[PDB]
RNA sequence: GCUAAACCUAGCCCCAAACCCACUCCACCUUACUACCAGACAACCUUAGCCAAACCAUUUACCCAAAUAAAGUAUAGGCGAUA
RNA sequence: ACCUCGGAGCAGAACCCAACCUCCGAGCAGUACAUGCUAAGACUUCACCAGUCAAAGCGAACCUCAAUUGAUCCA
């Protein structure tokens, strides 16, 4: 008998339905594309520029960033006042 | 105790021997004396300093905070300046 | 163990040598989720070593700090954070997501005076004050400090990547394809903006 | 959307971080025992009933082994041939060190041996100077 | 066994096949839409992320809303964005002790409000929280029509919103006889809320009356089998005579 | 509006998952009633002249009791808002 | 070449398309992953069951 | 030798895939399956408790939206069980 | 009536040994203020918890009694 076919990978990106409701979110997320772009090259059609983050997303994450993270002026500044305080 | 969990089926830790002993990765124990911060008055120096010190603990109990404590405490750490590097490991044994 | 992977010769010396060559040799596996901020150097090994390679590590003992620069070599120390070690440690699995290259960021409030002292090496401390701490080490451990600027490689060997860059070739928002192998940045002014600062 | 643009030449540095999936032949050292104490095996091979092949990393098949936290001994993994040959060999060679003839498990399947006490280094000089 | 799809499915997969399926899409993207109310009873954490006094290291930290309890009469009746809080509680704020089954319901005030637009006296239920926001708002109206729909909360208010946006919509006289120029005026300070005469009757609506509605406009007689064909055997014998 | 928080602290959950919830997070506590809370005078602008408060075109700051209760209802006076206390101010400028 | 790995080439549930399991483990991931698509009454059993055993391996038994 | 004995089918369980049901001859909410008359009658409420803690009184997982992993970690907790 | 600790006998001579067996007691007190820090090696109230002795060294001068008492969390 010959065998079955050898089980292989689908060959091309996989874009579901998005108007199917059993296929999750994650795979209409964004994310998904850049995955399928890195993955199988330009082929997949999606455009280089959406991966990137829109002039609000790097607002808020300029925002956040030097709200938490300090520089290191600010950071040999508060290391010299506090050595001082300790001396 | 709780063999098996209810989200992960996986076995868990009880923090109380956590938050009193320390595993070396020799699988020893140490734990520090009862009753080292009460009384300490009355009680004669030397028991104070008995009580202060460090010591370690029997195979017994020791397998039986390994039974209750997960591999995660049990592993291998490399920590900055931390004074118990001396001690994880065991040197000039036998028997 | 250094002396063991170059001799070996699975990495190569004559390449600079860093943590994803370290890596990729399998000299030391690395569990960033775990908090491993990286790799140190110890004392064991000093003798019967003629490395001269120029590493790049996070810590750094004198006595390995003394023996390379003995034997020529260079060392540096370099912060690295635990996402930004994740994507140095295992770069193909972030190369298959797509996400640019992250930038590295300064230390926390603790280390940023180890990373600046320049008789620890750091990545931030001046160069001007290098050749002293290399000549204090000399004159503590009684060996002659060999001037490398004389050798055809010390290009080679003061190569070195400037902090918010993880690789020597590559920058923050440069996006990496293999698949098609090409590379791409966004040549916007506020997105190279960004990733310069 | 954002503006981009493409290059191809920095892919250099991306095939330098591409990782490596076989064992490197070693260099040709100008001078052996290379620090470390690493020596690679003598060609020709050596001519006798059996035969000790490397490791993965071209070291020696010589191992250690506790269990019980006592019983404390250790292991030729991978001999090739009459392995009883070798077996008396290091029987004859380890002898003068004990005192007496050790008891010493062969598993000729495998090609192991199993030997109680730690003679790791000891073992090692001696398939070096034999020349496997 | 099991279902091809979940549970919690079913009533958005009937929203898509059904009469409700000749629905536009605006209403049903306006029922989906699931937008978090402003909270009410309690303080919302400035920031995502925050540092606990314990250690110096970051939490992040996302706030939690309370299930509130909405009586028929508050629907009835504007409340605000408040209701009952059903819950339970320690004696003597003692974690220690014995727990206590607790309701706390809000001050409820019954008060007279006007509007220029409907033209209409009112008399409801509201509360202190209402009057202050309405007040924020510069006017009870205002409110009315920025109220983003889960923070209204009411049917009342909602029902409230359809006609005053209608009436926007229709620039109608009826409203103010012999006024045009207080009909423009109040038109024009209420101009930007203003929306097709279509969103604002199918706004304010539940998907129940919102069938009933529909059903209403699709109904109506069969044409007769007879009528339809004359019609074709008048082509036929058109298309007969020009051959 | 009565304020609350919780007793005990939510297990933390994901941007796009809701929380799990149980009676150890339905139990509360009070922490503010927002009633006994000082009140704050309203700015209204009056347009009849009234004993006391003001007159037309000028704009004061009034109890809420009040002015909810005769200001508002009777059309004397409106919100201090930028709708019409520019006419406010320009008329006055008229005068 | 490395393009599949065997355990996606078994036929069988979801829950289990490469895994093991006692009871307990499997009856969880059970729910975790089809309890939504799952009758009434079989949830209620799967529930009553991964209660059961919950009780059984952590307080019955010997070696405690 | 009787009483008896033997049978192998009906069908059933778990999965997978796929979403699913309604005489439209008469009758059926009053006392259902009953041909025919003046009412103003309408739903929206925390689950608790056993058990465990070797008593019990705070507490004790029970899903609600990607499988694995981080992780049984940070945390919570008569800082105990346990979560 | 008792519930913990110590001494004596039963238990005569290395250790241990119970009884709602026979007797006496304790739940402190007193003197210094190096009643400081460290540290080999050992005993151990039949387990663990606890409880004991202590060479040497640094630093210093020139404890008695028998029990004389209470873990963890927490404040
Ligand atoms: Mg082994
Ligand atoms: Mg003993
Ligand atoms: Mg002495």
């Amino acid at each position: 008998y010959r065998a079955r076919p050898p089980p292989r990978r689908r060959p091309g990106p996989r874009w579901p339905d998005p108007e199917d409701l059993l296929t999750p979110r994650w795979q209409l997320g964004p994310r998904y594309a850049a995955k399928q772009f890195a993955r199988y090259g330009a082929a997949s059609g999606v455009v280089p520029g959406s991966l990137w983050p829109s002039p609000e997303q790097l607002r808020e994450l300029e925002a956040e960033e030097r709200e938490w993270y300090p520089s290191l002026a600010t950071m040999q500044e508060s290391l010299r006042v506090k050595q001082l305080a300790e001396e | 105790l709780t063999y098996f969990s209810a989200r992960k089926g996986k076995r868990k830790t009880v923090k109380a021997v956590i938050d009193r002993f320390l595993r070396l990765h020799c699988g020893l124990w140490v734990r520090r004396k009862a009753g080292y911060k009460k009384k300490l008055w009355k009680k004669t120096p030397a028991r104070k300093k008995r009580l202060r010190e460090f010591v370690f603990c029997n195979k017994t109990q020791s397998k039986l905070l390994d039974k209750m404590t997960t591999s995660f405490w049990k592993r291998r750490n490399w920590y900055v300046d931390d004074p118990y590097q001396k001690y994880h490991d065991r040197t000039n044994l036998k028997v | 163990r250094l002396q063991y992977l170059i001799d070996l010769g699975r990495v190569d010396p004559s390449q600079p040598i860093d943590l994803t060559q370290l890596v990729n040799g399998r000299g030391v596996t690395i569990q960033p989720l775990k908090r491993d901020y990286g790799v140190q150097l110890v004392e064991e090994g000093a003798d019967t070593f003629t490395a001269k390679v120029n590493i790049e590590v996070q810590l750094a003992s004198e006595l390995a700090i003394a023996a390379i620069e003995k034997n020529g070599g260079v060392v540096t120390t370099a912060f690295y954070d635990p996402r930004s070690l994740d994507i140095v440690c295992k770069p193909v699995p972030f190369f298959l997501r797509g996400q640019p290259i992250p930038k590295r960021m300064l230390p926390p409030e603790e280390l940023v005076p180890y990373y600046t002292d320049a008789k620890n090496r750091g990545y931030l401390a001046d160069p001007a004050k290098f050749p002293e701490a290399r000549l204090e080490l000399a004159r503590k451990y009684g060996y002659i400090l060999p001037d490398i600027t004389k050798d055809e490689l010390f290009k080679m060997l003061c190569t070195r990547k400037d902090p918010r860059q993880i690789f020597f070739g590559l920058a923050p928002g440069w996006v990496v394809n293999m698949a098609d192998k090409k590379i791409l940045k966004p040549t916007d002014e506020n997105l190279l903006k960004y990733y310069t600062s | 959307y954002p503006r981009f643009v493409e290059s191809v030449d920095e892919y250099q540095f991306v095939e330098r971080l591409l990782p490596a999936t076989r064992i490197p032949d070693p260099p040709k050292h100008e001078h052996y025992p290379t620090p470390s104490g690493w020596q690679p095996p003598r060609d020709p091979p050596p001519n006798l009933p059996y035969f000790v092949r490397r490791s993965r990393m071209h070291n020696i098949p010589v191992y250690k082994d506790i269990t019980h936290g006592n019983r404390q001994m250790t292991v030729i993994r991978k001999v090739e041939g009459d392995i009883w040959a070798l077996q008396k060999d290091v029987e004859d060679f380890l002898s003068p060190l004990l005192g007496k003839t050790p008891v010493t498990q062969v598993n000729e399947v495998t090609g192991t041996l199993r030997i109680k006490g730690y003679f790791d280094q000891e073992l090692k000089a001696w398939l070096l100077e034999k020349g496997f | 066994p099991l279902h091809k799809y979940p549970v919690w499915l079913w009533k958005r997969l009937q929203l898509r096949e059904g009469i409700c399926s000749r629905l536009p899409g605006h209403y049903l993207r306006s029922l989906e839409e699931e937008r978090t109310p402003t909270p009410v009873h309690y303080r919302p954490h400035g920031a995502k992320f925050k540092i606990n006094p314990k250690n110096g290291q970051r939490e992040r930290v996302e706030d939690v809303p309370i299930p509130i309890y909405f009586p028929p009469e508050s629907q009835r009746g504007l409340w605000g964005g408040e209701g009952w809080i059903l819950g339970q509680i320690y004696a003597n704020n003692d974690k220690l002790s014995k727990r206590l089954k607790k309701v706390w319901k809000p001050q409820l005030f019954e008060r007279e409000f006007y509007s220029e637009i409907l033209d209409k006296k009112f008399t409801v239920t509201v509360t202190m929280r209402t009057l202050d926001l309405i007040d924020e708002a510069y006017g009870l109206d205002f409110y009315i029509l920025k109220t983003p729909k889960e923070d209204l909360c009411s049917k009342f208010g909602m029902d409230l919103k359809r006609g005053m946006l209608l009436r926007l919509a229709r620039q109608d006289p009826q409203l103010h006889p012999e006024d045009p120029e207080r009909r423009a005026a109040i038109y024009d300070k209420y101009k930007e809320f203003a929306i097709p005469e279509e969103e604002a009757e199918w706004v304010g609506l539940t998907l129940e009356e919102a069938i009933e509605k529909q059903r209403l406009l699709e109904e109506k007689d069969p044409v007769p089998l007879f009528k339809i064909y004359v019609a074709e055997l008048i082509q036929q014998l058109q298309q007969q005579a020009l051959s | 509006t009565v304020i609350v928080e919780r007793w005990w602290k939510v297990p933390l959950a994901g941007e796009g998952r809701k929380p799990r919830l149980h009676r150890r997070h339905r139990v509360y506590k009070l922490v503010e009633d927002t009633k006994h809370r000082p009140k704050e005078n309203l700015e209204l602008i009056l347009t009849q002249s009234v004993e006391n408060v003001g007159v037309r075109g000028d704009l004061v700051s009034v109890k809420k009791s009040l002015g909810r209760n005769r200001l508002l209802p009777q059309g004397l006076a409106v919100y201090a808002s930028p709708e019409n206390k520019k006419l406010f101010e320009e008329e006055k400028l008229l005068r | 070449n490395f393009e599949k790995h065997p355990k996606e080439l078994i036929r069988g549930p979801i829950w289990l398309r490469g895994w093991k399991g006692n009871e307990l483990q499997r009856c969880i991931r059970k729910r975790k992953m089809v309890g939504s698509r799952m009758f009434a009454d079989d949830l209620h059993n799967l529930n009553k069951r991964i209660r059961y055993l919950y009780k059984h391996f952590n307080r019955h038994g010997k070696f405690r």
